[PDB]
């Protein structure tokens, strides 16, 4: 919590008495000028109880408790920007002048950090990545695991955001970044699977290959290296693996997949991670750049899925590398 | 909610709701006091009109609002009905029978005691005797004490 | 900064005249919707300069002096969300309606600080490359030179950090 | 709907019962209640105004609506009776002949007993002569009558 409480309605009392100021007139005008003359006059909104603006003259009427009052009922007025303001009474005699009403508590380093340091949130510090992702205006910082499941969607609402993963992505089924802006970049990814799925190893220790299906099924172990998930293409390949595999070997959907849906500039840079996946859906100008040794699953390390919304372009490999996958690496 | 009436702001709005409102917020953000401060001209000219305690108010620094008053707590029950009659020609009505008699018989009220004190007779002429029913008659004329 | 309340001690006084409100309540809700609805009304938590935050009942007491009070003393009241404020007299009467409440202001700051700002220590406030390793919790800067001999190990603590060399 | 008149609070939707409304809450607000107030501070001084007795707020929820009573008998008849007259320009309307004739003769009764106390005949003044006709007075003459 950080929203304190305050009353848009500012008190109002003499200079040299504790009288309030009543039936007097408001001038609004431009940042250290007097707002009297009218070409230093500046628009005056009035915030409304449906949260939206209207503009008014800049005379407001003081009621008799010494409050902002304007159409006969009491309302917020409020600007768009920083200005001056002189407060009259009735009797014309000026109870104010304000220079510059935005610049009031200055100085204590706290206040004045928001226009001379750089932002970025951190997921320790948000319950969830869906919180810390649209609390995000500048850098996100992924800085502890995040358990994710399938169908898991977090909103980046709409901006550019470097986000710089120092920490994994721990979960299964597709964690889904939506509304991610042009340039946005995701730098450092780790993905890892919470289960360990079964993987075969259909090659010698001289990595050749092993042709029969017992010597592929004598290597079965629960691993996410050194031989990549049970594939259907594998019962074809080798005849009669199917059968000498057990059920849990078989049927596998285990990767921990990172989708980026219906973003464009979004590129993510040095992808790594075991039983990885990254899922580009309805994306268009969006990259894989120079990813460092991933260990792919079930879903492709590169899988740009264009199936839904238009047809793909721009998506590319630059650089990097890959290895394992039980599909293509780069589909 | 209303305290006590330390300001013509509270005396006001319950002067509003005399004169036309049914005890709702008023419109006013400063009439009543205007009328108050030049009844109060009418009433105390220096302390010799009706006496309620008024002292006067610059209206210069003050509002004429949160202006000076210094009315007794006597006096507040007679000035609302008065007030009430003085705004009702500006919304171009005129009070009821009930409000201008409370009004007058408001301001007997205050006047009353003023008017006991100042309705007294002067002492006795400097031709009265000094009385040889009073022992040692000597003086010539009359003290013009009693 | 440039970043003001209107009222710089809160107080609340009648619409039509300049007195506190006394013995007044305070509902605290959801924003441009009434917040005399249990479920518009929102829970509201005492902000503590040290950094904690405490939860308390949802409607305010006004005091004699137009104040905020609870507890017997002035807190200093913060919600999770932009909120509305209406202010009610001691006769239930609605004195005042706000739909919008919101600031920005951070105060406490140890909470506050460590989620609205990234963090790089620059080669600069320290002596060394090795206090600077590790003082730097995320980001590193290296904006002068350093002397180094054959030999020289500089730990990080096995922290994961982005260096920046200029 | 008809109060009782042990506090303002509840006194107040008794008051709007006579004058105007029949089962309907009062939008009477504190404004009625600050007239009730200074109606018995006037009233209240005693040496003027007609004495009712009252027992004014000390603050319970509401600042002005933290009385209770402090009537007398024929108090109770006038006091209540005299606001319903002055709410009854609130709603623009005039208080019936029953409520304006109570709230008379409710003070008018008040009066009664107010009246031997503060007012009593002086006597003789000092010109008067004792009497020879007195059997040992043991005095000449006298300071005033006694």
């Amino acid at each position: 919590a950080n929203v304190v409480v305050s009353n848009p309605r500012p008190i109002f009392t003499e200079s040299r008495s504790f009288k309030a100021v009543a039936n007097g007139k408001i001038y609004i005008g431009q940042i250290d000028t007097d707002p009297v003359n009218p070409a230093n006059q500046i628009p005056v909104y009035i915030e409304n109880e449906d949260g939206s603006h209207v503009q008014i003259t800049q005379p407001l009427i003081i009621n008799a408790a010494g409050k902002i009052v304007y159409n006969g009922q009491l309302v917020k007025i409020v600007t768009v920007q920083g200005h001056s303001m002189a407060i009259y009474d009735a009797n014309g005699s000026q109870v104010d002048y304000i220079a510059n009403v935005l610049k009031y508590d200055p100085d204590q380093y706290s206040i004045e950090a928001d226009k001379k340091f750089k932002y970025s949130v951190k997921l320790s510090d948000y319950p969830t990545l869906q919180d810390a992702a649209s609390a995000a205006v500048d850098g996100l910082l992924i800085d502890r695991d995040y358990n994710f499941y399938g169908g898991e969607t977090v909103d980046f609402g709409g901006k550019v955001l470097t986000i710089e993963c120092k920490a994994k992505f721990i979960g299964d089924g597709n964690l889904i970044f939506t509304k991610l802006g042009k340039g946005s970049r995701i730098a450092g990814v780790f993905m890892e699977s919470t289960t360990t799925p079964w993987v075969i190893k259909p090659w010698t220790d001289d990595n050749q290959w092993l042709t029969d299906a017992a010597a592929v099924v004598a290597t079965l172990k629960q691993s996410k290296t050194d031989g990549y998930q049970p594939t259907v293409s594998d019962y074809v390949k080798f005849p009669g693996i199917e059968t000498l595999l057990p059920p849990n070997a078989k049927g596998q959907n285990i990767t921990s997949t990172l989708e980026i849906r219906e973003c464009i500039g979004v590129e993510v840079h040095r992808a790594s991670g075991l039983m990885a996946g990254f899922l580009f859906r309805g994306c268009h100008f969006c990259k894989m750049v120079d990813a460092n040794n991933p260990s792919g699953g079930k879903d492709g390390i590169i899988t740009f899925e264009n199936l839904s919304g238009d047809w793909g372009k721009g998506n590319y490999v630059i650089g990097g590398r890959t290895s394992y996958g039980s599909v293509s690496s780069a589909q | 909610t209303k305290g006590d009436l330390v300001r013509a702001a509270l005396r006001k709005l319950g002067v509003a709701s005399d004169a036309t409102l049914t005890d709702v917020e008023p419109q006013s953000m400063q009439d009543a006091v205007d009328d108050l401060e030049a009844m109060m001209a009418e009433w105390y000219q220096d302390g010799k009109g009706i006496i309620t305690g008024y002292v006067f108010s610059d209206d210069e620094n003050p509002p004429a609002e949160g202006d000076d008053h210094g009315l007794r707590s006597s006096a507040v029950s007679a000035v609302f009905h008065n007030l009430a009659c003085r705004i009702a020609p500006d919304y171009a009505l005129e009070a009821t029978a009930k409000i201008i008699a409370t009004a007058k018989y408001g301001k007997e009220l205050l006047y009353k005691q003023t008017a006991i004190s100042r309705a007294k007779r002067a002492p006795y002429p400097s031709r009265m005797p000094t009385g040889s029913g009073n022992s040692f008659p000597n003086l010539n004329e009359w003290h013009y004490f009693p």
